[PDB]
Order: C-alpha cells, then structure tokens, then sequence
C-alpha cells in the first residue's frame, strides 16, 4: 500500500521553530512531487509548499513564503517542513501529500493522516471532571464534565469501553483559553444504580487519569 | 552436510530504521531463499532467488549475496514485520537456516511483580509452589531471585518468557519455586528479587508464610 | 517423421498423452538445461514412440543420418532461445550451456522461426555385445542431444507462461538395416 | 485473403497455404471398362457437390480429441446424404477444410490426418475379458463426430506417437490456424456401400493442449468445412 | 484459495508406525512436486521427503531414509507420508509443502497449517489446577497454576473470554516428562473480589476439564 | 528469418538489418613484408573462428549497463582461448551479435558501441585523494563482463552521451531486437600481446530504462553471439 | 409446464468426500444452471450452461448432464458448502427446480431436555401451554412423545427445527403441548420423552403439576 | 458494486393492489434484461415476469400474466411490478433480479435481498410473551414463549444481545392463523439467579415491544 505516515508537532509557543518530517512507503518516491496541506479546525484547507521530483524547484504559497521550507531526502523516502518563526495563525492539521501528474493540472491522490500543530503561549493543565447525576423511568442518562483543561485532546471512556454503544461524545469548546467538553452515556435502568457506573478521563499532554464513579444524588 | 548459520539470532529494531539479516553457508551456494513464520501460523514465502520477492511482500525488503555470505535487508522497518525469517538453500541436502527473532524495540519497561503464596490444595497433597508474576516489561532480559529467609536458591526454579504483547510491545515472565510441603513449611520468608535495566535496585516483593 | 516421446516419464494412464511435449516456461532461468536424450533408435526410450524405432526392431544392425525436428507450440507472443546441441558418441554431456555452447550446437530463436531441424551426421549400431548370456548387437554410439535455455522465457502480460514443444524424428535417405529379426513384446493372444 | 465459391456455398478462406495431397493422388472418377459398364453410374456435380460447414466444435484445454467417419458424416446429410442413401454404389473423393479462431494470446498444436478403414475399440470391459463391440453410435458418430477416450493409442491400440504415417498436417496456433487435405477414393474394390462401410475417418487431436490466461475466450471454435471429388453413384433405389 | 490442510498424528509410543495425509484444494495438483518440513518445538526446519508431479521418483534426506515413505493419489489431491520404526527424535510438527519451480532451483510457496506427532513412552495425564491468589493497590493480577499433565497442550480460558484483554499465558515446561505452565489475568479492584474470577483448564488429550474459582485469601 | 552456420555453430538470425562497419574498414590479414616475415604468423580458420555465444545478460529495469573487454573475453573461452595462450603474438577482427528476446509489450533502447584503449577509472577513495587502480576483476572480466557503476560517466570520466561517436547501434525495441557490428583490428602496431592488452570494450547500457506492466516477463535475455575475423597468432609456447 | 425434479430434498456429506445432486426433466432440455441459496440470504449464482462456472465458485464443483438427466458434483466436500441448491431451465416457461438442502454430517449428539411448567401469567388468561427443548443433537431425525399421567397425547403438538448449528453442526428442538387451564389442571404428571439414534431408551424429563 | 435492492410490501388484503421497485447500482441498467423471482417460505422459487433492455417486449409466466405487470425507467436505473387483484396464493418474498446472456440461454446473476408481501385478511396482532423458567445442575437453559401474533417476524434479545453465543431461536409455527415461536438461551449457572436474566420482544408490524424477567419459580 501507498502509505504518507507524518511525525512531529504538539504544542509550540508563538516564535519558537519547529520541524515536521513525513515517511514514504510502497511507491518510488523520487518520481513524484510532494506538498504540504493544512486543516484548521477541520474546516479550511489551505496549501503550504510542494518540492520537486528531485531537488529541483521547491514552490510555497504566499502566507508562508518566508518562515517554512520543504525538503525531501530521496534515501530514506521521507517529506520534511521545517517551521521557523512561528505564529499564532499557523495552529492546524498538517497533512503530507503526493502530487500526480493529470492532463494538464495535478491532483493530491493519497493524503497521510496528519500530525497537529498548535501554536499557544498558555501552559499545559490538566482537566477538572465533575459527576453528573440526577437529583423516574426506565432509561438513565448519565454524564461527565470534564472542564478547564489545556491543550486538546482528552480521552472519556465508560467503564473502560462496556457502555459504548450509548455514548455520546460532545467536542470540546473553547474559552477562557481552557477547553471544554462533555459526555453523555445512557442505560436502562436494569444497570444502575444497581452497578457501577464510571467515566474515565486520560488527559495525555500531561499524563493525567482521573476516574469518576456515578453515585445517585 | 550443508550447514546454513544465521546471524544474529535476536534481533530488534526502533521502528523505521534499517534491518540487515546474514545467512552464511560452509560452502559455496547457488541461490538463496527466505521465509517468514509469526507465531501460532506456518512458515510464509518471502524473498526467492535471492533477490525476487514472493506477491505479497512490500517493497521495503531486499535481497543480495552472492557465492558463501548472503542478506536479507529491510529498510525502513516497522511493527507489522517482527517475526523469525530462515533461509533455506537448494544445491544438495535442502537445508533450512537457524532463523532470526526480529522484534520490535520500544521504550524500556520495568515489570509489575506479582508473588503468590502456595495454594491451600495442592498443600493438602504434599507439594508447595511458590510463584511469581513479572508482568509487562521491557527489555526482555531480566534476572530474578528466591530468597527464603534471607538465603537464596536456584533448585527447581522453572522461568517461562512470553513472546511480545501485539499492543505494548513488553514481556511478561513467571518464576515458580517448587519445593515440598516440609521443605515449604521449614522456612518463613520466602521472596522473588527482579533486577532489569530499568531500576537500579531490585523490585521486592514479600511474604511470610506464617500467616495465611 | 513420427514423434519422438522425449518427456518419456509420465506413466500414469491418463498423463500418457504428455509423453509427446515436453515444455519450457518463465520459472527456468538461463542457461538451465531443459532437456536431454541420446541417439539411439533401437533402443529403449524415446525412440520406442517412433515409427523409425519400431522398424528397427525387426531387425539386427543399421546406420544412417537421422534427423530431429522441434516444433514450438506455444503462444505467438513469446520469444527467447533455446541452445542445441549434439555430443558425438563418447562426449560426455557437456557440463553447462557454455561448455555445450562450444560444441556442435544451434541457437533456436522461436521468436523468430517456430520450426527447428537438427542433423544427427551419424549413428551405427555395429558393435556387438555378449553380456549375460544373450548375445546382443549394441550402440555404444549414444550421441548426445542436450537443449538448455540460452534465454529466458518471456511473454507479455496476457500470454500463458508455458508452452510445450514436440519432437519429430526420422533418418536421412542413407539409412540402412541389416539381419532380420522378428522379437515381440506384443504377440497374437490364445 | 479471398473467397472460392460451389454453387450457393461461398466460404471466406485464406489465399492458398500448404494443401496435403493424400497419398500424392487426385481424386478422379473411374472408366468405362470396369465392373458395371452397363448401369453407367450417374456422377453428380450440380449442387451435390458443395461446400458443407459442420457444426463448429469447440477446442478445450480438457479436449481429448475428435473424429468423424466418412462418408458416414454426409450420409444423413443434405442432397448428398440424399444419394449415399437411395443408391446402392458409391466412390468419392474429399477436400476437406479444418480452421480455427484464435487470438494471438491463445496455444496449441492440433494433428489433422486422414486414417483409412479407421477400425474402433472399445476397452474391451476393462481387464480384458470382456468382448464388447464398439456401438453404432461410436462407429457412425455422423455429422457431430465423436470424442476419443484414450487418444495415446487413438482408441484402437494404436500409437498416434506415429500417426503422421497417415496424411496429416499441423495446425500450431502460433503460425496457421488453417489445415486442408485432399482425400482419393480408398478401398479394395472400385465401388462399395456408402451406409454399411466407411473407407476413412477424419482425425483431429490436441497434441499441445489449449491455453490462455483468464480472461481470453475460453473454447476455441474449429470449423470443418467439406466438400466431395469426383463422386459416384450407380443403381437407384 | 491454495488450501493444504493435513491430518493425523498424536502421540504414538517409540516403535510405532503412523500415516499422515494433506489434502490439496484449489491448484491441480498433478502439475506440482509435494515434500513434507517438520519443526522442532517452533525453532528448527527439516525437510523429509518429496514426490515429483506424477509417480516418478521419491526423494529423502539420510535422517529419514528407511523409515518414511511419501506418497500421492492424484485422484483426491492428496498428499501421504507413512512412518514406520518411530524414534524419539522423530518428535515434531509436520507441514506439507508445494514445490513450485523457479530459474534454477525450487522454492515452496504455500505450507499447510501442519499435524503434530509426539513420539513419547509415558502416560496421558489431567492436569491439576491450583488457584493463585494473593496472602493494597488498585489492580489485580490473578494466577491459575496448573501443573503435571501430558501431552501438550492445554487451555486456560479466564470467566470464558471475557477477560481476554488482560491474560498472559506462559509457555507450557517440561520437567518429570510432565508439562507444567501459568497463566496470569489482570483485573480492576472494582472488579475482584466483588464479583467471581474464574480459570477454566480443557485438556482435550484425556477430555479433562476443571474450574478453577479463585477466593481471596 | 534464416540461419547461418560457421563449422558447428548454427545460429537463427534475422535477414540482415543494418550492420555497422566500424571505421568503414574490414577486418583483413597482414602482408608479407612486416615486422616478422620470418616466424610466418599462421592463420586460423577451422574450429578457431566461429560463432561463441557468451552467457546471456538479464536486462532489468534497474540494470545499469555491461562490458567486456577484447580479446580478453576470449582467451578464457574455448580453442581461440587456447591460441590466444600459448601463442606470443595476436591480430584479429570481429563480427559482434547482441539480440534481445522481448514482447510488444517491453520497452526500451540499449546503446552498444565499441570503444578502443578503454581503460576503466574507479572512484578513487570518494573525496578524489586515493590514488585506487582498477582491479583485474573490472580491468579484464572475461565472459561474464562487470557493470557500469557510473555509466553517465562511463566508468572513467567521460560522458557517455557522446559515446555515439564510436562505432555503434541502437536498440529500441519497438523497432528492433538485433545489432550487429564489424570491428577491424585497432592498435599502435601491427601485432600485440592477447593477455596483457585489451585493444577494446564492448559497450552495451540502457539509455531508456526497460519497463512494462505486473505480469510480463521482468527480465529482458541479452544474447551476445560473436565471431573472429582473419585472426593471426605467432610464436607458439 | 417443465417440471424439474431434484434428488435427494436432504443430503449429508462427511466432509472431505464427494456429493452428487441430481436435477431431471420430465422432457428434453438444452441446458441447466444452478443457484445456491444460504439461510438469510438470496439465491447465488453458481454453475451456467451446465458446466461452466461462476466467478466466485470453488473449483472442486462440477456440472453434466445431457438431455434430461443433468447433475452438480463436488468433490471434495468443505463445512463451507452447506446450502440449497436449485436448478433451472431455459427453454420454455422458466422453471426451478425444488432445491437440495446439502448439510454438515458430524458424529452423532443426544438431546440436552428441558421441561417447563406453563407461566403463572398465561395461566390468569384461561391457557396453559407445557413445553419442552431438546437442545444440540444429531442427526436431525428424532421422535418425541408426550405423556401425560401415563397416557400419550399428539393433539396441540407444536414442533419446530433449527437449521443446523454454524459452530458444532446440531440442530435444536422445542416441543409446546397447547391446552386449556381446565385441561391442564385436570392431571397431575406430563412427560416429554425423547428418542433418538443416540441412546438405546428415551430421555425423560418429568415435574408433577403440583408442586407449583 | 452490482447492487439490487428493492422496496414496497407488507401486509395486503386480498383483492388490493400493490406495486414492487428495484433500484440499480453499478451497472449501466439500459443494457439489461431484468426479472421477477418469488420465493414461498424459503422452499420454491417461481419466475414472474421480465422486461426486455429498454421498453420492447415484456414476459410473463401463466400463473401471473393478467394482474401483474413489469415496467422499468432507464433514467433511474428503477424496475417496477405493480400487482393488482391479489390473492392468497400470491404470499411470498420478492427478488429482482439481473438476467445475462449466456451461449444460448439467459442466466441470473444477482438477486436483491427481496421485499416480502403478505396477502392476508386478518389483523395484526401484538403478541403476548410467556416466561420458561423451571418448576439442579451446573448448566441452565431457560426460554420465552412468544404466542399468537401476526404477522410474522418478531425479534427475541436477550439481556441485549449479550447472550447471543447461547440461543437458539426456533422457526415461528402458524396455526389459529396467528404465529408461535420459541426461543431458548443457555446460561452458566454461576449467572442465574444470581443475575437478571431477560428475552426481550419486539414486533415491528405493530411497534409493540415487550420485556419478559426471567424469574426463578
């Protein structure tokens, strides 16, 4: 298989520099052109730079021309970007892609899965997860807020995956610069209180866990 | 009377870096093959004439050698790969290779010890095995130690080495003591020390016996 | 020109027509040696399936140029080429296609004639031979026909990777027999 | 490439390859001075003498082989099976016609000779005890023809390692596609039945099996088209 | 598919004969020369014996020659090797192989999922199973030690599957000319002793199987 | 299509597609009045000068070209090895024959020219400051030849896109399979060693890469037949 | 007004032997296909024009048949081929043929009995249904008898089949003895007996009405 | 893919109409012949109708021609059977299906998943689930009889699928013109009583779905 597997990126704060590389794997990969694209929050794409067959021309768009540049090793078969000066506009997904040669223009066939970049000065903190309970039917709803935490993601699993078919999974929502999110679950009231209930919260940009236990209000 | 030796016999990779396996013969070879065997599964076909892969294999492994000294080269590597390659040579007693255990290399791993007393069943017949759990760690060297009541002790220590977890890529190990009854009741503290790469003094676990 | 059963191996009743072809495919590579036989009509082996061998039966002594003829019956699309060559009588088949590449030999290129001759200049079986206690008439003038691949197959995607080709012998206008002799596996039954 | 033409059959051949003459002689009629001088026998040429195109078999890799009896073949058919049938003498010579459609992508080596007094056998129960004659439909097959079931002795026990003794040419896939034989009159007598014996049979085996990769036709249609040589006939019925 | 899948084996005493059958599928198999490889005890490969495409010739290395005997009906595509005068080293686990041709040499591309035969003189034994349960923290490792039986092999199932996740089975070792191995699970505190853990041992040479509760101590 | 015989060697080959005559001079003797009219050099023709059909080359997509040295190439191989030994002094032309054996459905073009004095450079350390000479291995590989390691340079520091200067012939294989070329003897003096002076190279590189789709045959057969022309030999040892 | 006859309806291989299904014709046909049909899911398509096979379909399947009298082998027989196979015609009204259900044979297997009381629930609604489960057996055939205070009863016997298990190859049973409240509680003792090829005298599972 | 799949259906009394669609996908429809098969209660398998590549010819077999009638729109890749005076006899699970062309003959090569049609004076019913429980060993199997619906199909759960790996789930027997069915589970006795066992009913033709607790008698 065509495969475009990219490393590198976190959390940077605003002027430092970065570099992201992107790994090659079943095609010859000098015979083809490779660029760099970019998703805001899984909204907007915007291209960034493309490098030539060989060493050749390298090509960059005018948002970016000036701080990042794209480079290719043809031994090991591997993408590079590196980023220097970097701003607060410049949070996103970063995808490697594979440029092919159509009748006139080209076209992006195989996309990587991308490494995230977030640019931000405010610290790393883990999240506050608060139970939510009821203070009357045959279906129980349950939740967790898990609240003030910094950067994305977080990770809320329900007694470690049994309860995943009634799961929903709110995104998180930003402001006071901390992100929000909440969880829902649903089971019938044959569960509990009867059993345990138990939202599961795994922060891993601090290595931070933290276990809820549903007790009725 | 053709011996083929493989080396080395362990092997174990980042992932994404290169890979060089060697198969040498005692005397002067045609050509050269290669399989793969995972565990719990038969031997696939790999690389053929040398240096002609098999359908399925990906383009990221090679093959050379000519004449007495022959390799298998993979580069880069990566977790999906690990698993014991032989070589095998067809110009007059087919004979197959040693093999080479290539595994994947990952952040070391200090074990989880576990130590259980003996069970109070197999006491009722004459027999005490004390056993020890090293669960998850990494690498797979290690090695541990009974002492009982401060002695130590190396007769009837049988040590069992999983193969590598497909999810963290650790091992685990069990360690157990098999004495008699008499021998077992004759002591009161029995412990299994663990010393690894990790840590830089043993990881201890304890019992007395005289208390369950 | 009947044809000679070289790929004399199979036995096994219903693979009893692949006597006849013997084949060449991809998986060979070159310089393998394909095929070998000697030149000796009267004798057991392939020449047992031609009409010329049968004939040589009913009698004691002969001489004479024979005469092979390979017949390639493969798809239209493949090429290479294939090595011939005759070992006289006493040659030891020649080690490898090089060694055999020295000798009376022709390259045979079906890419471009599918047909191929191949003279045997001489065999005579005159030299007689008392073994156990039957007195026998023998060759000893086994000439050598080996045939390695000088080239690999090769055909383009569509073509089956395998072709046989088909032996046809008979001998030279100067052939001879001697002595008639009557033998029989084969007789009328009670 | 052009087309030759008898009457209302018109057949698209190729210019002229190698024709086998049998036996290096012409089909020709028979004279005055012979054995019924008086019934003088009525020699066709109208329409019974044409093109026949026999319904096309289809070539295999499993194939064994086909044969047909003649005149057994036309006997049932048309205007000519007409005269074998309600006439007590018969003499005729052959020009017979075989051709296959095949892609350049396709292999094989088909023999095609001409077998006189082709007498079949059976195998005879098995272990050999058993004197079991060869039925009517197995020694008459018609126009359809019939299967051998042990090609390597042609049914008869035989070798067909050495059946090129009979007129014969070869038809390899990767050079022609087109075999054609001209067959004399053959039998021990000037005249015979054209019902009760079959001077020959038409034979044609794969000796190289049919092959191609998946994908390409899979039967390879071979068409054996005839037509009849100076043909006699004598004593309406 | 190419399917080899073969048949027979077990344990047989020293001086016993045996006969072991692969059944092909899906390849004619008149076409192909078939050999057997046995494996030592998932280390070591040696070939035993070949056929060619028809009867022709048969082929064995100078450990066999004597012994075994290959054999093929190419009427149900089926592979045989008798083995008569059975020795200890002739311990192992027998794959049937095809033999395909390559330039010069052969290669073999498909290999059955293979019998094993156990040459051995002692009894079949049932295992006994002893529980493993601790005489102070937030996970439970369990045990099942069971011990003394023979031949290979046997099967430790944990609640029945449902603790799978978290499950070590260590390698069956012999001494006494009986085979003893461990097995360790993994459980929540949540989990044990509040609700039963339990080891179940099927050994299927004597049709044995026994349960295995563990209570704390 | 028709085949040619010298001796015991008979080769199928093509009509006679166009040959390259190198230098527009034919591979003729040497007169009476020279440098040893006394030792009068005998002349082989028997078994000495026929058709030596060298160990095919398998052309790959990633091959990146061959070579072999004169008469080097020779003196191993068979009875012209043998006079090539023992014998003081050589002087001899050649008939060279490469052909390809590949589908409609291969492509590719190898240049093969001849080229006199071709003395191979090595890399020389990488950096440029060992001073490294050719082993014997890569200055005379007998008939198995050796590969270019650096073919746009030739091996030696000159460019090979101006290699057509030499006597030489192309091989696209959409147009052709077979290149033939004459080369006279070529050297600062009548006569020479056979052993220590290689009076030429034949080259033969992939100028466009082989290719085709998953499914064609991969290699490409490289047939190297040649021929000694009005050889001469002197001094027996 | 072509009818196809297939034979056998119900066919049990070993496996790893052969099967022969036959399709006939009451008058002359050109050619037959066949279709294969899995519980759950629709006819496949599997063999045309008699003898030429559908891409998908193993080559170890066979066609013939000329005039009226055609036939599908398969040889070797796989637990991977058990399902109905039906035949058709083309030659006038579009006919199918009435299937055969080619199933796995295992060893044989004794019914596991159950016996159930009716429910304290359907008794309040004036009905009283006893029933019984013969659970995983083989082969299919079976007799059961219900035997109420020592007579027998075939009056409101509902008995329905599984199709045969996907794991160990059996088949499942339930039995449902429909009477009234009155009728029920009219006598004391009912009985459900099996018999089967297995056991040489029937499973019994037995309860007295009162005790509930 | 070649896709089939077809719509309409259900419950009708005799003597309304009806009318049958297929939709197409991944086959150009215009160059095809398409057919009607009806399968009665998975045994018998009868043609009734086809129409020709574009308008043309229709074909109708005896038993059908008068009421039904196939039509096709080769703008939507759509086949049609409108069914009118419907009768009893006309009961039965409805496939489209694609007809190629062989040598001589025509051959179907795939069929949809089928609509099924019920033709049926009665009403429809919710049914009433009974539990099977025991007026003594280590295995337990308990049921749910669930009597008297139409039509037919209901669906038996149990404890929400958990149980799935041992039930049977018998065919469901018509007499009182109303369905019975049955359906048996198997359980450790290490879970019942000790744990909520439940069959749950659900009956889509009605929307009723009712929870049956197995309770120990």
């Amino acid at each position: 298989e065509v495969k475009l597997v990219e490393s590198g990126g976190g959390s940077v704060k605003p002027g430092g520099s970065l570099k992201l590389s992107c790994a090659a794997s079943g095609f010859s990969f000098s015979t083809y052109g490779m660029s760099w694209v970019r998703q805001t929050p899984e909204k907007r794409l915007e291209w960034v730079a493309t490098i030539s067959g060989g060493g050749g021309y390298t090509y960059y768009p005018d948002s970016v021309k000036g701080r990042f540049t794209i480079s290719r090793d043809n031994a090991r078969n591997i993408l590079y970007l590196q980023m220097s000066s970097l701003r607060s506009g410049d949070t996103a997904m970063y995808y490697c892609a594979r440029r092919v040669t159509t009748v006139a223009e080209y076209y992006f066939d195989y996309w990587g899965q991308g490494t995230t970049l977030t640019v931000s000065s405010p610290k790393t903190t883990p999240p506050s997860v608060y139970p939510l309970a009821p203070a009357t039917n045959s279906m129980v709803t349950l939740g967790c807020l898990v609240k003030g935490y910094f950067p994305e993601p977080v990770t809320v699993t329900w007694n470690s995956g049994s309860l995943s078919s009634g799961v929903h999974t709110f995104p998180a929502v930003l402001q006071s610069d901390l992100y929000t999110l909440s969880s829902s679950v649903t089971v019938p009231s044959s569960t509990w209180p009867s059993e345990t209930v138990t939202c599961n919260v795994a922060h891993p940009a601090s290595s931070t866990k933290v276990d809820k236990k549903i007790v009725p209000r | 009377d053709i011996v083929l030796t493989q080396s080395p016999a362990i092997m174990s990779a980042s992932p994404g870096e290169k890979v060089t396996m060697t198969c040498s013969a005692s005397s002067s070879v045609s050509y050269i093959h290669w399989y793969q065997q995972k565990s719990g599964t038969s031997p696939k076909r790999w690389i053929y004439d040398t240096s002609r892969l098999a359908f399925g294999v990906p383009g990221r492994f090679s093959g050379s050698g000519s004449g007495t000294s022959y390799s298998l080269t993979i580069s880069s590597m990566e977790a999906e790969d690990a698993a014991t390659y032989y070589c095998q040579q067809w110009s007059s007693n087919y004979t197959f290779g040693g093999g080479t255990n290539l595994e994947i290399k990952r952040a070391d791993a200090a074990p989880t010890v576990s130590i259980f007393p003996p069970s109070s069943e197999q006491l009722t017949s004459g027999g005490a095995s004390v056993v020890c759990f090293l669960n998850n760690f990494y690498p797979k060297d290690i090695n541990v130690k009974w002492k009982i009541d401060g002695s130590e002790r190396q007769n009837g220590v049988l040590n069992s080495w999983t193969d590598q977890d497909s999810k963290d890529s650790t091992y685990s190990m069990s360690s157990t003591l098999t004495l008699t009854k008499d021998e077992y009741e004759r002591h009161n503290s029995y412990t299994c020390e663990a010393t690894h790469k990790t840590s830089t003094s043993p990881i201890v676990k304890s019992f007395n016996r005289n208390e369950c | 020109e009947t044809i000679l059963e070289v790929n004399n191996v199979p036995t096994n009743a219903t693979s009893l027509m692949e006597r006849l072809r013997f084949p060449v495919s991809a998986q060979a590579g070159k310089g393998e040696l394909c095929a070998v036989f000697r030149a000796d009509p009267g004798r057991n082996g392939p020449w047992q399936s031609t009409l010329l061998g049968q004939l040589c039966g009913y009698y004691t002594q002969w001489s004479g140029s024979l005469e092979v003829t390979f017949m390639f019956t493969g798809s239209f699309m493949a090429t290479g080429k294939m090595l011939i060559a005759y070992t006289p009588p006493g040659g030891p088949l020649p080690k490898d296609r090089a060694t055999a590449m020295l000798g009376t030999h022709v390259i045979w290129d079906f890419g471009l004639q599918s047909s191929v001759t191949l003279v045997i200049p001489w065999i005579s079986n005159t030299h007689y031979r008392a073994h156990a206690r039957d007195g026998v008439f023998d060759y000893y003038t086994t000439g050598l026909v080996s045939i390695w691949y000088q080239t690999n197959y090769v055909v383009p995607i569509g073509a089956p990777n395998t072709a046989y080709i088909i032996a046809l012998a008979a001998a030279q206008k100067n052939f001879t027999m001697k002595l008639c002799k009557d033998a029989s596996d084969i007789l009328q039954t009670g | 490439v052009a087309q030759l033409t008898i009457g209302n059959s018109t057949i698209t051949t190729q210019e002229a390859a190698n024709i086998i003459v049998g036996y290096g002689e012409w089909p020709s009629y028979c004279s005055d001075s012979d054995a019924t001088a008086v019934d003088k026998p009525t020699r066709p040429d109208v329409s019974v003498n044409r093109f026949y195109t026999l319904d096309t078999k289809l070539w295999e890799k499993s194939s064994k082989g086909w044969y047909w009896k003649f005149p057994d073949v036309l006997t049932e058919t048309g205007v000519f099976g007409q005269n074998a049938q309600f006439h007590y003498l018969y003499r005729s010579g052959f020009c017979i016609h075989v051709q296959c459609n095949a892609s350049k992508f396709h292999q094989g080596a088909l023999l095609v000779a001409v077998l006189p007094e082709y007498v079949i056998g059976t195998v005879a129960g098995g272990t050999g005890t058993e004197d079991t004659h060869p039925p009517y439909k197995q020694t008459q097959p018609g126009a359809d023809g019939f299967e051998l079931q042990h090609p390597y002795v042609l049914d008869a026990g035989i070798p067909i390692s050495q059946l090129t003794v009979c007129p014969h040419q070869w038809i390899n896939l990767r050079t022609n596609n087109c075999a054609t034989i001209i067959v004399p009159y053959i039998n021990a007598l000037p005249f015979d039945s054209a019902l009760n014996h079959c001077n020959f049979g038409l034979l044609v085996v794969p000796i190289s099996p049919l092959d191609y990769d998946q994908g390409a036709t899979p039967v390879i249609p071979i068409t054996i088209t005839l037509a009849p040589m100076c043909s006699e006939f004598a004593g309406l019925r």
